């Protein structure tokens, strides 16, 4: 069956 | 005014080629290198300001591959139509003799995303010192791509950017000289 | 000559006036045909072609995933905007400006700048010349810089100074380069 892929996330680094 | 961030992914058969990249206003923020399974930032300084988990993208590509296989059958095995690229060669900045500069081969409005690009200096191929972007998305769902060649300008030398695509009848040669 | 088959998935986050208004457009494209999409202004999947119909129906029957998709303008678009902001939205690179006669035709070359919004103006003895001005338009270099050429058609006199002036968010005072010969 056709799968929904994921909207993916960047995350901030300390500085 | 308006800004746009795109998470753009593709899977291509029979090549078994996947791509995962983020685009901001037409520039690549990063892509994931499928072989090395690693996040590659388009400007390497970006890697000190943010992180991205490569494994999530790999999971997405596996979903994309599976979806492509479903669609291929559902479309009754309808293959993509080749759209050949437009090719433009320009320089980073106004050329001056001996001042380091960059030749830029802009490859645009094409699909599927497979191209063979070779730089030629005075007829001979250039095998090292070159670099390239991944395929960048377009709103018409075609692709664009840039290839780069650092060089020292000299009225002597001539250059061609040679581009091969299944949509062309023969290699496309875009010429440049001082 | 082997036939190819291509699948693309695109999540487009559209931001208007910072993060004041955000629209998510999720697009599925088979070969070159977009088949199904999620539009946050709409709130559910809609098929774009007959090919996408089973997908719209099936995915819309999944209530949790639909509700997560509706939250995505926040959890996803606004989040990623927040992370990338300082080095994308706020990126400022100063243009290099060069003026030279063309290989009667003066060229103002503006290169290596970011972002793309820019105003280039030609002056002759301190007065703006608005006529005979041709521009190559905006050129994206693929490395987070742009360049542009702005040409002026002239007939230069002996003691005339032509000045190319460049306004850009990276420079608090517009840049100027003078040419005379």
């Amino acid at each position: 069956k056709m799968r929904m892929a994921t909207p993916l996330l960047m995350q901030a680094l300390p500085m | 005014e308006e800004h746009v961030i795109i998470q753009a992914e593709f899977y291509l058969n029979p090549d078994q080629s996947g791509e995962f990249m983020f685009d901001f206003d037409g520039d690549e923020i990063f892509h994931v290198d499928m072989a090395k399974k690693e996040t590659v930032w388009r400007l390497e300084e970006f890697g000190r300001f943010a992180s991205f988990e490569a494994q999530g993208a790999l999971a997405n590509i596996a979903v994309d591959k599976a979806n492509l296989e479903i669609m291929t059958k559902r479309s009754n095995y309808t293959p993509i139509t080749n759209v050949p690229p437009e090719v433009t060669v320009l320089t980073n900045s106004p050329v001056e003799l001996r001042e380091p500069n960059v030749l830029i081969c802009f490859i645009d409005k094409f699909t599927p995303p497979v191209v063979n690009v070779t730089w030629l200096r005075n007829g001979k191929p250039v095998t090292t010192g070159v670099s390239e972007t991944v395929f960048l998305p377009r709103e018409d769902h075609l692709f664009r791509k840039f290839h780069y060649l650092p060089f020292l300008p000299s009225t002597e030398d001539v250059y061609d950017c040679r581009v091969e695509h299944w949509g062309l009848d023969e290699p496309l040669l875009k010429h440049w000289e001082f | 000559t082997r036939p190819r088959f291509l699948w693309q998935l695109k999540f487009e986050c559209h931001f208007f006036n910072g993060t004041e208004r955000v629209r998510l457009l999720e697009r599925c494209i088979y070969n070159q045909e977009e088949s199904v999409r999620f539009d946050s202004d709409v709130g559910e999947y809609r098929a774009v072609t007959e090919l996408g119909r089973p997908d719209a129906e099936y995915w819309n029957s999944q209530k949790d995933l639909l509700e997560q998709r509706r939250a995505a303008v926040d959890t996803y678009c606004r989040h990623n905007y927040g992370v990338g902001e300082s080095f994308t939205v706020q990126r400022r690179v100063e243009p290099k400006v060069t003026v030279y006669p063309s290989k009667n035709l003066l060229v103002c070359s503006v290169s290596g700048f970011y972002p793309g919004s820019i105003e280039v103006r030609w002056f002759r003895n301190g007065q703006e010349e608005k006529a005979g001005v041709v521009s190559t338009g905006l050129i994206q270099n693929g490395d987070w810089t742009f360049q542009t050429l702005v040409m002026l058609e002239t007939v230069p006199r002996s003691g005339e100074v032509y000045t190319c002036q460049v306004e850009h968010p990276s420079v608090t005072s517009p840049l100027t380069v003078e040419w005379r010969a």
